Formats: structure tokens, C-alpha cells, sequence
């Protein structure tokens, strides 16, 4: 069976050589938690996560290469996507941010590789964000229960403006 | 180890497998000998043909890998009988190598469609090595008539990117709007069936008119419409069915097989392709050289940039831990094939390969990969473009680095 950086080699194709995507919208995959790589992999596997091509990539492997592979990415360092955010609404991001995401967001959702469990965002690239969070309020993908709440009643007390503002923080973080 | 592997061709594959190389362990000095300057990407040419992205965008430079320990001679290989292992080369030098990676690309065949010639090349183009050629076309489409026809001639058999002409077709026809929904793409092809054909289709259906012939592109199936031996500067090609198509731009596509140098040293086979082990890309005919993804025979991986960036890599690691220690492991390979058919629209086929069994073999592994549904909602047609790109600026900066 292929070493974990065979398999890992294969996806520099689509975002970076390490998981540090270049630009403009496919996701770094870098420092990532190796809990939530299996299970977004496995997700995107099975359909429940939708996707336009990983679940196609996702079904050709299996968990224990899922592990291997979450191993191979877990020890990398990940460099924040160079992009351009909004000053105007950098603050305004950090604000919300703590008000409704901070809860489970780490730290201005950094990856903090703080032994376990995180969800990256900080310097991940806005257009993939900007799609993340479409998927979720269409619900094409499954979200935790309070991670909704703050996001589809809470967070919308700000409207789309709202969300902007957390895009432009997140970018900010580089 | 101080050990000299010689590449012989930095492109894509060849690229890959240098810093790589380098990359894996920098004590082995890595010589790439490359006649030119720049890369020009040939993988998102078409959109320049199309009109949105500029000829500068595909262009790229080897100062990345050189001023990374790679050693960039810019020459043309010349002969590199093994034996003696030497590789000579155009102009006097001749590189030892303790091992070889021979990847040149695809030799076009032009003989097979009498009437074309290495210098019908600059007014007839195959786009399908780019920077120039590129250009050319761009200028005939930008100098065509509104009302013009343009016509596309796919060799078949093994060819380069599959999708490749249809692509062309889109992004042609993405353009000549701008010559009026009055303009027309024939595509005369060799084939019966095509690469990603139903979402080509129903593409082509949604937005350049398909089934209404009040349509802007036309297909054209094969053998019978096979454009044979036969076009001239009359600016009239024949099929092999003998009917006569006068288009103002014509893009004849020839047939293909492993670059020239591959020839000259032995690689090639019966089908003038390099039979390679599919663990270690070594040429099962001359032991020491190693030939990456076009110019090289591996099971149903399509010959494209990016199967030649992965065997780069099975190459890659291949050779120096062969080259200096002990016994190289199993492979995954993977490809995708990208086609942004409108700045909105675009699909993708996509596969995972693993060594089946035991041995020469690589075959897909069962379930996975496949091709943007049908089906396929908006949101997916108009993310796959984003990714397209995001796969090509990701993909030129892991290969040339
Ligand atoms: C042209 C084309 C191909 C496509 C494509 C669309 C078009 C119009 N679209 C693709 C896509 O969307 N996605 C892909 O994954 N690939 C696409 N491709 C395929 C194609 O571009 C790749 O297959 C190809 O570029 C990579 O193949 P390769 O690595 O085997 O070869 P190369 O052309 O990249 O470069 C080979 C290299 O060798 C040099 N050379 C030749 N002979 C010598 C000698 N004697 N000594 C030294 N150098 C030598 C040659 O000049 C070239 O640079
Ligand atoms: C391009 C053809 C891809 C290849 C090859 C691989 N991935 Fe991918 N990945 C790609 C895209 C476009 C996206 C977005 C999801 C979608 O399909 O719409 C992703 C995303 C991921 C993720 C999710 C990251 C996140 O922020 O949630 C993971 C876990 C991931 N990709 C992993 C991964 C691995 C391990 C691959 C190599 C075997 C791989 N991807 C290849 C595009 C492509
Ligand atoms: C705690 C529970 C929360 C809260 C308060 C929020 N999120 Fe986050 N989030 C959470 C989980 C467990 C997950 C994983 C998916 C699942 O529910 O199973 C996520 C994921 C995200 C993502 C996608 C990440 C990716 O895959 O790349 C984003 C973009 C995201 N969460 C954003 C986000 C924002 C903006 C929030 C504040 C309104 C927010 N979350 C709250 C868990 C939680």
C-alpha cells in the first residue's frame, strides 16, 4: 500500500504542493485537524457534503488512507492565503466574529494546532468560504445545530452585510 | 548521494520530476536540458483563443527550479545511447547520467494528412503545443470574417488531452459571438463517440445553439468525416468520405506519438510510444532511462499535464531511491481533465488509478472518479471554472516550484 505522501502527492494538482492552495478558490488543506479531514472526506465519500469533484477523488480511497493521508497533512505548516480583504469591514469581521463564531471558531478560526478539533478560516481563500457558507444556508451540507443558530437567525440580524464582514476578517488574518 | 540524473525535457512532466528529484534529496546534481526559454502551458490555451486570457499568462519560466538546484542547460538532446551512459546533445555536450528521465512530449505527424507540412504549420496550425502557435490561431479568428466557418480536425487513437478539441470548439464559439450569433464552428472529427460528449452536447445545446442548426458549432462524426490527406491553400480540406469544407480558418490537428529524441535513443515500441514499468516509470527496453506521460505507454491514464505531473512523481521517487538505496514501494496515480466551455459553464472528468495486481497494470480503481453529471445544477457549472483555474495556477507552481 502507498505511502501516505504517495497518496498525498496526487492532490498538489488542486490545491498546492502541501495543501497550500495558490489562488483563487480551491481550499489550503495544510494544517488540518486530522478528526475533521476524515470526516469531511468521508463525507464527501458517502455524498452527504456536497461537492463538484471530491466526492469523485473521496471514492477512490478508504478511511485508513483518509488516516495516513490526515497524518501526511496534519504536520504541515499552512501559510494564509495572500488575498485581498476589506479594511473598511476588517474590524467589523472580528467583532461579529466573537459575538456568534467564536464559540467554536478558534481564535479568529485559525489553525491553532491546539492538539485537537478546529475549523479553519483565517487566510483560507474567500471565494471557497463564500461558497462554504452557500452549501450550508442552501443546506447542501450537514451543520451542527448551534453552528446554524448564530449563523441562520443571529448572524442575519446583520443580513448578507454580516457575512461580508467575516469574509474580509478571515482574509485579514494573513 | 553526488550523483547526476539527467533530464532531457522541462516540461511538465519533465519539470516535475527535476525539482522533485532535487527536491527528495539535494546532494544529486539534476541537469535539465531544455532547448527554451519559456513554457508556454498549452493546458489553458484555449481560453486565449477564446479571448479572455492573455498569451503572457501561460508562459513560464524555469529560474524557478534552476534557483532551486536544477541546473538548466538550454539545449536540444541529440542522441543518449545508453551502454556508456552519456546523453549528448546539439551543440558538443555530453551529460553522464547515473539515470535518465526522458521526457519529450509528442511528436505531431503531419505526413498523415498529405497536403500539411511542418511549414503549412504557420498558416494551418495544431495548437497543440503552444506560445506561438497560439498566437497564430488567435489572429486568424480576430482576422476572420463575421460569417467566417471555422473548422477543427481531431486526429483519433491515442491523441493529447482528449477533451481537447471540443474545448476549443467552446471556447471558438465563446468568440465568434462576438462576430455575431453569425459565425459557425464545424468539427470534422475521426470518432464515432468523444471525451465527456453528453455534457460537451448538452453544453453546447444551452449556449451556442446545438439541436436548432440555427447553431453555432456542428459535429461531425468519423472515420467518414476523418480529415484525410487532403487540405490545400485553397483553404479547402477533404475528408476521407471525399467532401470538400471551404473555411476561412482551418485548425488541423495531426496525429501524434512520443517526442523525436524517444525515436532516436530506442523508447519507442511497434505503436512509437515508450513502453514503461508502471511501478518505477523505467523503459522496459534500454534499463537506466525513465520516460514520463505522453511519450510513455500507462494504461488508461490520458495523456495529459497532469498524469504527467503524478508519474513525475512515481519517476521521480522512483529513480532516486533506486538510484542510491534500496527497493521503491507501490503508486496511486490520479488525473483530471479540465474544460471551461463558457466563463460560467465547465466540467471535468476526474480518476483515480492503482497498480492492479501485480506488475504492468495500472487500472482505475472501481467506483470513483467519473465526469460533472449531466444533471449537473448551476452552481456546480460555475464553480468547476473557479477550480479549473485554481488547478492550473496550483498545478504550475507545484511542477516548475
Ligand atoms: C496542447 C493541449 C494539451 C492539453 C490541453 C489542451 C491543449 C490545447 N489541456 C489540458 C488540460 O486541461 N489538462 C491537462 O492536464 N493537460 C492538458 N493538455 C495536455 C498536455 O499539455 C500535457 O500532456 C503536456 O504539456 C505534458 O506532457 P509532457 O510533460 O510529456 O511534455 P510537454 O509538452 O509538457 O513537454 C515536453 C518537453 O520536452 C522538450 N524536448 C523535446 N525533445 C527534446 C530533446 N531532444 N532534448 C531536450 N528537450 C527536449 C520539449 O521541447 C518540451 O518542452
Ligand atoms: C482537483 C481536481 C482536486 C483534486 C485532485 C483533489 N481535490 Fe480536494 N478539493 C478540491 C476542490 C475543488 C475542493 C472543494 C470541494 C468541492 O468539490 O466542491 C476540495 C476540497 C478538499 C477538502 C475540503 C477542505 C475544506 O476546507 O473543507 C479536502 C479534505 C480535500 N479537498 C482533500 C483532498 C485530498 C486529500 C486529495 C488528494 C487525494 C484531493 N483533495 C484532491 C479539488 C481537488
Ligand atoms: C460551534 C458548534 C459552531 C459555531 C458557533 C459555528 N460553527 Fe462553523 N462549524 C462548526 C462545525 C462543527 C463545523 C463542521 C461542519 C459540521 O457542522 O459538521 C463548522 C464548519 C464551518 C465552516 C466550513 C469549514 C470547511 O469545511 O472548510 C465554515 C466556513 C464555518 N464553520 C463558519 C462559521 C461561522 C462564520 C460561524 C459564526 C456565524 C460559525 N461557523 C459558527 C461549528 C460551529
Amino acid at each position: 500500500e502507498p505511502t501516505a505522501e504517495m497518496l498525498t502527492n496526487n492532490c498538489a494538482g488542486c490545491h498546492g504542493t502541501h495543501g497550500n492552495s495558490v489562488g483563487p478558490a480551491s481550499p489550503s488543506i495544510a494544517q488540518m485537524d486530522p478528526m475533521v479531514f476524515v470526516e469531511v472526506m468521508e463525507g464527501f465519500k458517502s455524498g452527504e457534503i456536497a461537492s463538484t469533484i471530491m466526492g469523485r477523488i473521496a471514492k477512490g480511497y478508504s478511511t485508513a488512507d483518509f488516516e495516513k493521508m490526515a497524518g501526511y497533512f496534519k504536520q504541515q505548516t499552512y501559510q494564509p492565503a495572500k488575498q485581498s480583504f476589506d479594511t473598511a469591514l476588517a474590524d467589523t469581521g472580528a467583532k461579529l466574529h466573537d459575538k456568534y463564531c467564536e464559540k467554536c471558531h478558534v481564535e479568529g478560526g485559525k489553525p491553532l494546532a491546539d492538539e485537537e478539533d478546529y475549523h479553519i478560516l483565517a487566510g483560507q481563500w474567500t471565494p471557497y468560504l463564500q461558497y462554504a457558507m452557500s452549501d450550508f444556508r442552501e443546506e447542501r451540507r450537514p451543520m451542527e445545530k448551534k453552528m446554524a443558530s448564530k449563523l441562520r437567525e443571529l448572524l442575519k440580524a446583520e443580513g448578507d452585510a454580516g457575512l461580508d464582514a467575516l469574509f474580509a476578517f478571515y482574509a485579514s488574518q494573513q | 548521494a553526488g550523483r547526476k540524473v539527467v533530464v532531457v525535457g522541462g516540461g511538465t512532466g519533465g519539470a516535475t520530476a527535476a525539482k522533485y528529484i532535487k527536491l527528495a534529496d539535494p546532494s544529486i546534481e539534476v541537469t535539465l536540458i531544455e532547448p527554451n526559454t519559456d513554457y508556454y502551458t498549452c493546458y489553458l490555451s484555449n481560453e486565449v483563443i477564446g479571448g479572455d486570457r492573455k498569451l503572457e499568462s501561460i508562459k513560464h519560466g524555469y529560474d524557478g527550479l534552476r534557483a532551486h538546484g536544477i541546473q538548466v542547460v538550454h539545449d536540444s538532446a541529440t542522441g543518449i545511447d545508453p551502454d556508456k551512459k552519456l546523453v549528448k546533445t546539439a551543440g558538443g555536450a555530453e551529460f553522464g547520467y547515473d539515470r535518465c528521465v526522458v521526457a519529450p512530449g509528442i511528436e505531431l505527424i503531419y505526413d498523415k494528412i498529405e497536403g500539411y507540412s511542418e511549414e503549412a504549420a504557420a498558416k494551418l496550425p495544431h495548437a497543440w503545443k503552444a506560445g506561438e502557435q497560439t498566437a497564430i490561431l488567435r489572429k486568424q479568428l480576430e482576422d476572420m470574417a463575421d460569417g467566417g466557418t471555422v473548422v477543427i480536425a481531431p486526429p483519433a487513437a491515442p491523441f493529447r488531452c482528449p477533451p481537447g478539441p471540443y474545448e476549443r470548439a467552446s471556447q471558438v464559439a465563446y468568440y465568434l459571438k462576438a462576430h455575431k450569433p453569425m459565425s459557425k464552428v464545424i468539427i470534422l472529427d475521426s470518432s464515432q463517440t468523444f471525451s465527456k460528449q453528453s455534457q460537451f452536447s448538452k453544453g453546447w445545446e444551452r449556449l451556442y445553439g446545438f439541436g436548432t442548426e440555427n447553431a453555432m458549432i456542428e459535429w461531425h462524426p468519423g472515420p467518414d468525416s476523418a480529415v484525410v490527406k487532403v487540405d490545400g491553400g485553397e483553404m479547402m480540406v477533404e475528408t476521407a468520405f471525399g467532401d470538400e469544407f471551404k473555411a476561412d480558418v482551418i485548425n488541423l490537428i495531426p496525429p501524434q506519438r512520443a517526442g523525436k529524441i524517444a525515436q532516436i535513443a530506442g523508447l519507442t515500441n511497434d505503436a512509437g510510444w515508450c513502453p514503461v514499468d508502471i511501478k518505477t516509470f523505467e523503459s522496459s527496453i534500454h534499463k537506466g532511462i525513465h520516460v514520463i506521460g505522453d511519450a510513455s505507454i500507462a494504461n488508461p491514464m490520458p495523456k495529459s499535464g497532469y498524469s504527467a505531473n503524478s508519474q513525475g512523481k512515481v519517476a521521480a521517487a522512483a529513480v532516486v531511491v533506486l538510484l542510491k538505496g534500496e527497493e521503491p514501494g507501490t503508486p496511486s496515480y490520479l488525473n483530471t481533465c479540465y474544460s471551461i466551455l463558457a466563463p460560467a459553464y465547465g466540467i471535468s472528468v476526474a480518476a483515480i488509478y492503482r497498480p492492479n495486481a501485480d506488475g504492468s497494470a495500472i487500472e482505475s480503481v472501481p467506483d470513483s472518479g467519473g465526469v460533472t453529471p449531466v444533471d449537473a445544477p448551476d452552481w456546480v457549472l460555475e464553480r468547476e471554472v473557479q477550480y479549473a483555474y485554481s488547478w492550473y495556477n496550483n498545478i504550475v507552481h507545484d511542477t516548475f516550484g
